[PDB]
RNA sequence: UAAUUGCGAUAACGAACGAGACCUUAACCUACUAAAUAGUGGUGCUAGCAUUUGCUGGUUAUCCACUUCUUAGAGGGACUAUCGGUUUCAAGCCGAUGGAAGUUUGAGGCAAUAACAGGUCUGUGAUGCCCUUAGACGUUCUGGGCCGCACGCGCGCUACACUGACGGAGCCAGCGAGUCUAACCUUGGCCGAGAGGUCUUGGUAAUCUUGUGAAACUCCGUCGUGCUGGGGAUAGAGCAUUGUAAUUAUUGCUCUUCAACGAGGAAUUCCUAGUAAGCGCAAGUCAUCAGCUUGCGUUGAUUACGUCCCUGCCCUUUGUACACACC
């Protein structure tokens, strides 16, 4: 099953929380945006975060 | 056109080249053919008897002339297969080096392979000529 | 159907066939058509293949084991007993040898033949074992297609199994046999036999 | 001898406590507007064609 | 190795690994510069080998 | 030199590569023509290429490849999908796109994995059985 | 091969060595329901004494078949391996002897008793009707005698 | 001298694993808490890391 | 041992006149013909293809197949 | 959800261990750095066949060029992405497209708290106590024994054949390992039916063994359903190899002897994709001996994709006079 952590879904709260201006329902943007806006020690729990914060950016703009 | 043996099926060349390693007369065949087994790894002699020589002859022939260099080792590793240990596993065993040599020598008196450097034989000049002259013979056949 | 030829050399009927129409080892993947509605969609045949071997991942998921070419589905279900597990050229030979020799009696594609003993063999209902108390009646079920489909193939090899095994006739010939009477259900067939009685059994105890 | 041929329309559920039946409603093809359920052996999918051999008894629960 | 010392247990295996990593570099030079090289550029852990000639 | 391309077709272990220059039209494998192959069950899953693009491409082209590790089987998929792989790899370099698409087309419509490396591979062992899933046999007591 | 024809020159069934060796069976394989002469032995011999293996036991003209019966019983008169042949280097006498028919018999019979009056370990296990060659009884061989 | 690449390794490694043990006992009392072997042209050096090298 | 390893001069003749009306001959059809093994089966099968009957529309070994003239 | 994995409900809010992350391995880079210990194209030198160019080989350096294949450094790549169904329109789940890859990507490494009178004093110069300590329970040497055979139980190997045995011929792997103060992996050449012998040889190894020319498997024949040419127990005789030693037969080879077993009662094990099963190999062990194990690749299915009926276990609720905790 592919249920996201909690450290992703929180980091991923906290991105949207404070860099909403920025970010997209785009992935391939948002990750680049997670290199240079937080520190992450792995490209996989990066990767995991941004199509996250991506999810949750999608699913922000209808509500 | 132009031939080789690597434009010709094996087994018809092979079955060719026998019959004329046959025909030809000229062969030598050591004598304990017929009482021989090929391989300690074998349950019955061939039965080609009077003959299979030719067809290992030639077997031998064409896989000399498909590469660099091989020994008598090398084709005892080749024509090596299972051997049933009765109620125990089977394995891998080589065949027969008296048979292989005597072929590479028999096939060296007649020319048509040669102690090469490196080591092993090597194929010979005139074995590349008779060899693809057959093969040549083995397509025409198929016209 | 316009010759060509380049260096190597490529041969008549070879040339001829494959350009032209895309058929079996050499017979008619056009016409043949499923003579039973269901079992459509569950028969493969069309997109058409040259042999029945494929590295095919019908099987990481459900239903997409449905899409195979049922030929192959055949020749696959050839080779089991242990001893020849694996061996798929064993079976993709005996299938070219049973088309022939099907094709031989009665002319016929002999891969519609095929498809006709699949369709007449696959069991319309069944029975299950309920429990309903200790002593386990049977509980009368309408099997699926695909689950029709599939004990057809495993009916007509395992018959033919048992009726190669221990006598003269070879795999193909009895393989051909079966899939004979089964085209057109004779009841001289294992399968035929044992459809009949899955569905007598499971009429008499509705 | 009369053949019914029934598509199936949903999926309802496994029955039979081994847990391999599928109850389904089909709704069969020659004169539709009428629905019955019955219980398959194989596995089914949405939009199969069922040959019902008996075309009026329904079941529901199996043990 | 087998995990247990004695013999009890479901027999549980384990497999301990060593990588071996080999490089080799070709370099045309004089005397001096070699044994200055490889006097230097020391190193523990890493073993290294300086042969000559073409034979 | 001449136009010319290099490609490689992978099934198990088995790697093909091929070289696909400009030229009179062989088709040849190892050495040998690939009119011979066998298998020969399987001949025809190496014609397949040729077949369903049209034999005639074949005709400002000459294909040779070589096949090492693998198996038997493994090994005739290698080549086809090297042979079909190269004739796509030659029409993306010199002749125009258009008609590569539609060798692309043409292939991965039938297709078997012409283009594309099958992924599958052997699965690791593990201590208690004699295969990978497959554990051994208890008896309880 | 060919479609023969024959008549009635060939009768089933024919007594040599003094065992019966059934006719319509390919010859090689015939001769092997005689004692002390197994696949091997066989094929050689019949290779030996310019026979078609071929033919079948059924045909074979008389002349051929007592040929086979004097290759046989005189393997190295007839230039065959010596390591070929079942009793070598005797153990009296020590010469090469191929014994056959009802004689392998005896000389399984005079082996073992050899072993037993000599009270060599081996004799003892015959005696005792075991396992000689060292395998485990525990375990294996239990319906036995 | 001359061992293959992959004997000569472990053979170090070996040679590591007696040295740690024979000063883990030696220099219990002087609080011996590791060893690192260097190997350089003419010598061979061997650091003992301890919290007490007046005793050492 | 149970019949069917020879020739017998009727049997020959009974193969050359029973042989058409067979879409299948093999090496088991000549057998269940209630005569010649499985040897002579196959020199049968080497023999009606001498000259007629049988058209060779298979190839190899185990499996054999032939059918009428035309 | 595989997960105290999450959504959600909410006197809780926000967290840490453990799971996840992480590490290793198998997948994808005609992008990056390179390679006579990897390989490719050109060129010479050269063989064979056709000759009209051509086709198929030889040549650890005769030169030039490349890095696709091979090697491993650094990166990149997937986040169940895009779209659509389903679901409290939540976490998620399902289908299609794409993709090297979409079952935790496949497979492993690691892995909290707590428990057991689980196993190990026969791995330890780890150890308490007890016992023993010179007619030794210390140690060594000689020989025997652990293999002993009415029989019960478990792991297995080989088979009952014709999807087969035999015989020719085809001919393809991957994980490994190898000799210093020594005799390890061994090509090649002769001799020998074989097993082996013998003269040389390369390799401390991507360089030599080795392309480990493995085996199933493919092909052309012989056999023809007959305990048959399926099967190879049991046994006799002869030849060799390791070792100081082979008798109670280390192993190997040759001939001969030619058992039971005609698919296996009640029972019961393992298993969901390159998996199951069939196949052989390498490594451990090893002077000699694998019917074992640990890995490896070869050929490659059938059947689910569910449930709680059987069994086993976790979870609440509940009872308790147990708490050394139902031993
Ligand atoms: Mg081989
Ligand atoms: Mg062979
Ligand atoms: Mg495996
Ligand atoms: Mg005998
Ligand atoms: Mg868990
Ligand atoms: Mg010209
Ligand atoms: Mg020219
Ligand atoms: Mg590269
Ligand atoms: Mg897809
Ligand atoms: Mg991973
Ligand atoms: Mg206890
Ligand atoms: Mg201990
Ligand atoms: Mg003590
Ligand atoms: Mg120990
Ligand atoms: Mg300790
Ligand atoms: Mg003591
Ligand atoms: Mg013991
Ligand atoms: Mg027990
Ligand atoms: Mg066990
Ligand atoms: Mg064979
Ligand atoms: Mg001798
Ligand atoms: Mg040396
Ligand atoms: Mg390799
Ligand atoms: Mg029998
Ligand atoms: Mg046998
Ligand atoms: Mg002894
Ligand atoms: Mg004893
Ligand atoms: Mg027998
Ligand atoms: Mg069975
Ligand atoms: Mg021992
Ligand atoms: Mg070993
Ligand atoms: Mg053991
Ligand atoms: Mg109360
Ligand atoms: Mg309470």
């Amino acid at each position: 099953g592919r249920v996201r952590t909690k450290t992703v879904k929180r980091a991923s709260k906290a991105l949207i929380e404070r860099y909403y201006p920025k970010l997209t329902l785009d992935f391939q943007t948002n990750k680049r945006l997670c290199d240079e806006i937080a520190t992450i020690q792995s490209k996989r729990l990066r990767n995991k975060i941004a199509g996250y914060t991506t999810h949750l950016m999608k699913r922000i703009q209808k509500g | 056109p132009g031939v080789s043996v690597r434009d010709v099926a094996a087994q018809d060349f092979i079955n060719a080249y026998a019959s004329f390693l046959q025909r030809q007369g000229k062969l030598e065949v050591p004598g304990y053919v017929d009482i021989v087994k090929t391989s300690s790894g074998n349950e019955m002699p061939p039965q080609d008897a009077e003959g299979w020589f030719y067809k290992r002859a030639a077997s031998v022939a064409r896989h000399i002339y498909m590469r660099k260099q091989v020994g008598v080792g090398k084709l005892n590793k080749l024509y090596g297969g299972a051997k049933s240990r009765g109620v125990r596993p089977y394995k891998h065993i080589d065949a027969s080096g008296s048979i292989n040599r005597k072929v590479l020598q028999a096939l060296e008196k007649i020319g048509i392979v040669e102690i090469s450097p490196k080591g092993g034989r090597r194929i010979s000049e005139n074995g590349q000529r008779d060899l693809d002259r057959i093969a040549a013979q083995t397509l025409e056949e198929d016209e | 159907f316009t010759p060509v030829v380049l260096a190597t050399p490529i041969p008549e009927e070879v040339q001829q066939a494959q350009t032209e129409i895309k058929l079996f080892n050499k017979w008619s993947f056009e016409e043949v058509e499923v003579k039973d509605a269901s079992l459509v969609d569950y028969v493969q045949v069309r997109q058409p293949i040259f042999v029945a071997h494929t590295a095919g991942r019908y099987a990481n998921k459900r239903f997409r084991k449905a899409q195979c070419p049922i030929i192959e589905r055949l020749t696959n279900s050839l080779m089991m007993n242990g001893r020849n597990n694996g061996k798929k050229l064993k079976a993709v030979r005996i299938i070219k040898h049973t088309l022939d020799i099907i094709n031989v009696l009665t002319d016929q594609n002999p891969i519609q033949v095929v498809v006709d003993a699949i369709t007449n063999t696959g069991p319309r209902e069944d029975t299950t074992r309920v429990g309903g108390g200790g002593a386990a009646r049977r509980q009368a079920v309408d099997v699926s297609p695909l689950r029709r489909v599939n004990q057809a193939i495993a009916l007509l090899t395992i018959g033919a199994r048992e009726a190669a095994f221990r006598n003269i006739k070879t795999i193909a010939e009895t393989l051909a046999e079966e899939l004979i009477n089964a085209a057109k259900g004779s009841s001289t067939s294992y399968a035929i036999k044992k459809k009949d009685e899955l569905e007598r059994v499971a009429k008499s105890n509705r | 001898t009369p053949v019914t041929l029934a598509k199936v329309i949903k999926v309802l559920g496994r029955t039979g406590s081994r847990g391999g039946v599928t109850q389904v409603r089909v709704e069969f093809l020659e004169d539709t507007s009428r629905t019955i359920v019955r219980n398959v052996k194989g596995p089914v999918r949405e939009n199969d064609i069922l040959v019902l051999m008996e075309s009026e008894r329904e079941a529901r629960r199996l043990r | 190795t087998r995990k247990t010392p004695n013999g009890e247990g479901s027999k549980t295996w384990e497999t301990y690994e060593m990588r071996i990593h080999k490089r080799y570099i070709d370099l045309e030079a004089p005397v001096q510069i070699v044994k200055r090289i490889t006097q230097i550029t020391i190193e523990p852990g890493v073993d290294v080998e300086v042969v000559v000639a073409s034979n | 030199a001449v136009p010319s391309v290099q490609t490689f077709g992978k099934k198990k272990s088995a790697t093909a590569v091929a070289h696909v220059k400009a030229g009179k039209g062989l088709i040849k494998v190892n050495g040998s023509p690939i009119t011979l192959v066998e298998p020969e069950i399987l001949r025809f899953k190496v014609y397949e290429p040729l077949l369903l693009v049209g034999l005639d491409k074949f005709s400002n082209i000459d294909i040779r490849v070589r096949v090492t590790g693998g198996g038997h089987v493994s090994q005739v998929y290698a080549i086809r999908q090297a042979i079909a792989k190269g004739l796509v790899a030659y029409h993306q370099k010199y002749v125009d796109e258009q008609s590569k698409n539609e060798l692309k087309k043409a292939f991965t419509s039938y297709d078997r994995t012409l283009l594309i490396a099958d992924s599958r591979r052997p699965e690791p062992k593990k201590f208690g059985g004699k295969g990978a899933r497959s554990r051994f046999q208890k008896s309880y007591r | 091969s060919l479609v023969v024809q024959e008549q009635g020159s060939f009768q089933h069934i024919l007594r040599l060595l003094n065992t019966n060796v059934d006719g319509n069976i390919k010859i090689v394989y015939a001769l092997t329901t005689i004692k002390g002469v197994g696949r091997r032995y066989s094929n050689l011999v019949c290779k030996k004494a310019d026979v078609d293996l071929h033919k079948r036991a059924g045909e074979l003209t008389q002349e051929e078949l007592e040929r086979i019966v004097q290759i046989m019983q005189n393997p190295t008169h007839y230039k065959i391996p010596a390591w070929f042949l079942n009793r070598q280097n005797d153990i009296t006498d020590g010469k090469d002897y191929h014994t056959l028919a009802n004689n392998v018999e005896s000389k399984l019979r005079d082996d073992l008793e050899r072993l037993k009056k000599i009270r060599a370990h081996r004799g003892i296990r015959h005696f005792w009707g075991l396992r000689v060659r060292g395998q485990h009884t525990k375990t294996t061989g239990r319906r036995r005698a | 001298a001359l061992i293959s690449k992959k004997r000569k390794l472990v053979a170090d490694g070996v040679f590591y694993a007696e040295l740690n043990e024979f000063f883990t006992r030696e220099l219990a009392e002087e609080g011996y808490s590791g060893v690192e072997v260097r190997v350089t042209p003419t010598k061979t050096e061997v650091i003992i890391r301890a919290t007490r090298t007046q005793d050492v | 041992a149970q019949h069917a390893v020879i020739l017998d001069q009727e049997k020959y003749d009974r193969i050359l006149k029973e042989v058409p009306t067979y879409r299948y001959v093999s090496v088991s059809v000549l057998v269940d013909r209630l005569k010649i093994g499985g040897s002579l089966a196959r020199i049968a099968l080497r023999h009606l293809e001498k000259e007629g009957i049988i058209k060779p529309i298979s190839k190899h070994s185990k499996q054999a197949i032939y059918t009428r003239a035309t």
